[PDB]
């Protein structure tokens, strides 16, 4: 086997910033022959198909902006990204085709960018769901940043953890920011005791939590 | 335009077989070698195996991992590409990728495809509970408004979700399910200026191609 791995697992960089990141196989892919480097690199964006930006080591694939840089030889080899922009949020993968194929493992690159606060949202049960007997009740907490955030729910001012789902979307990659959506799943019966229903959400961007809400008998 | 597209992923039981297909066109099919490439939800990629072109004898060769259990194949005839798997299991669950690879020149994958989910389960296809995300009625609407839609207690994964049939596709954020006793359940947003909404209808369109459901979600006001 030929293995290949990489470093670092991942890190964050901010956008103007140069990004440094390798790949070691366990042998050399130097072909004596062809005296070429069997070594590609890959990148990997949310949601897309890994796309291929060097190869040979250090041939530059047409189309690949200048900014990238593939370097080194033999077992170790380096993908270099100087001044970094959003957009290349994405896992990297360096791939060896000496003997043939092995992927490394992956470095995840993500973007530093300055602290924002959540534009928070709240949405009671819709009617055609409460017809079937069940009540969900959603947050949206929109374009924040760091990632870090706490949520929490409260029904007529007392904490509910219990029936909670939360989801964060990939860094977004044009400004940056993460997404997070917290369900609140009821039985419509539980859902009709209660009164008030409000998400709070905490954030290093200020010391008082966003809240957001609504009362049942309102709606 | 070079194109590659996979088909045939989707629900399949441990110990069961599937084949998966790959369809190609732009450029001339027996010149290049092909591969397989998977990777299992949030984790690495792995290749799997390849099959060679026509100056070496369409031969093939295969990662230890799968070696003995998937087969690779192609129709030269039609520029598809094949992958017949057996004796699945759980670690199979994956995206499938295929990839032109090798053209004897160039050590590369140059082109891939846009990949078919392949979950290995004995839990039942359930298709999904779509529901409308609007603002209660003490909504204080101000100058944006978001709403949403709640794709709800599907299995398997995935789902795809638009908006306004795509052209809505900006300001929306649509967050990765998460699997809660055998059912997933998404949300996806969609924030708008408030001009545009309610007077312009926004809609969700929500496809669950494992049930073959489609479904179309008008976000109605509450009051309105
Ligand atoms: C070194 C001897 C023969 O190898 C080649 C050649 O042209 O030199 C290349 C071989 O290609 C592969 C392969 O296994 O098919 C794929 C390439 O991506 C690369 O990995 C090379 C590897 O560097 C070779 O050791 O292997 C293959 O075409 C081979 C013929 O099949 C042999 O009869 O010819
Ligand atoms: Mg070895
Ligand atoms: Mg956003
Ligand atoms: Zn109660």
């Amino acid at each position: 086997d030929i293995v290949m791995s990489q470093s670092p697992s991942s890190l964050a960089v901010s956008a103007g910033e140069k990004v440094t990141m390798s790949c070691k196989s366990s042998q050399s892919l130097l072909n004596s022959r062809t005296r070429k480097n069997y070594l590609a690199w890959y990148q990997q964006k949310p949601g897309q198909s890994p796309k291929l930006l060097i190869y040979w080591a250090s041939t530059r694939e047409s189309g690949v902006p200048d900014r990238f840089t593939g370097s080194g030889s033999g077992t170790d080899f380096t993908l270099t990204i100087t001044s970094v922009q959003a957009e290349d949020l994405a896992v990297y993968y360096c791939k060896q085709s000496y003997n043939l194929r092995t992927f490394g493992g992956g470095t995840k690159l993500e973007i530093k960018r300055a602290d924002a606060a959540p534009t928070v949202s709240i949405f009671p049960p819709s009617s055609e769901q409460l017809t079937s007997g069940g009540a969900s009740v959603v947050c949206f907490l929109n374009n924040f940043y760091p990632k870090d955030i706490n949520v929490k729910w409260k029904i007529d001012g007392s904490e509910r953890q219990n029936g909670v789902l939360n989801s964060w979307t990939d860094q977004d990659s044009k400004d940056s920011t993460y997404s997070m959506s917290s369900t609140l799943t009821l039985t419509k019966d539980e859902y009709e005791r209660h009164n008030s229903y409000t998400c709070e959400a905490t954030h290093k961007t200020s010391t008082s939590p966003i809240v957001k809400s609504f009362n049942r008998n309102e709606c | 335009e070079v194109k590659l597209v996979e088909s045939g992923g989707g629900l399949v039981q441990s110990g069961g077989s599937l084949r998966l297909s790959c369809a190609t066109s732009g450029f001339t099919f027996t010149d290049y070698y092909m591969s397989w490439v998977r990777q299992p939800p949030g984790k690495a990629l792995e290749w799997l195996g390849f099959i060679r072109n026509k100056a070496n004898g369409y031969t093939t060769e295969y990662s230890p991992s799968v070696k003995g259990r998937f087969t690779i194949s192609r129709d030269n005839s039609q520029s598809i590409l094949y992958l017949q798997m057996n004796t699945l299991r759980a670690e199979d669950s994956a995206t499938y990728y295929c990839a032109r690879d090798h053209d004897g020149y160039y050590e590369r994958f140059s082109y891939w495809g846009q990949g078919t989910l392949v979950t290995v389960s004995a839990a039942k296809t359930t298709p999904p509970s779509v529901y409308p995300l609007a603002p209660g009625s003490a909504a204080q609407t101000n100058s944006m408004v978001t709403l949403g839609c709640l794709v709800k207690g599907y299995f398997p994964e995935p789902v795809t979700v638009t908006w306004n049939s795509g052209s809505l596709s900006s300001g929306v954020h649509t967050f990765p399910a998460v699997l809660q006793s055998d059912l997933y359940t998404l949300s996806s947003s969609v924030t708008v200026p408030s001009s545009t909404w309610p007077s312009e209808t926004v809609t969700c369109n929500v496809a669950h191609p494992a049930s073959s459901t489609k479904v179309d979600k008008k976000i109605v006001p509450r009051d309105c």
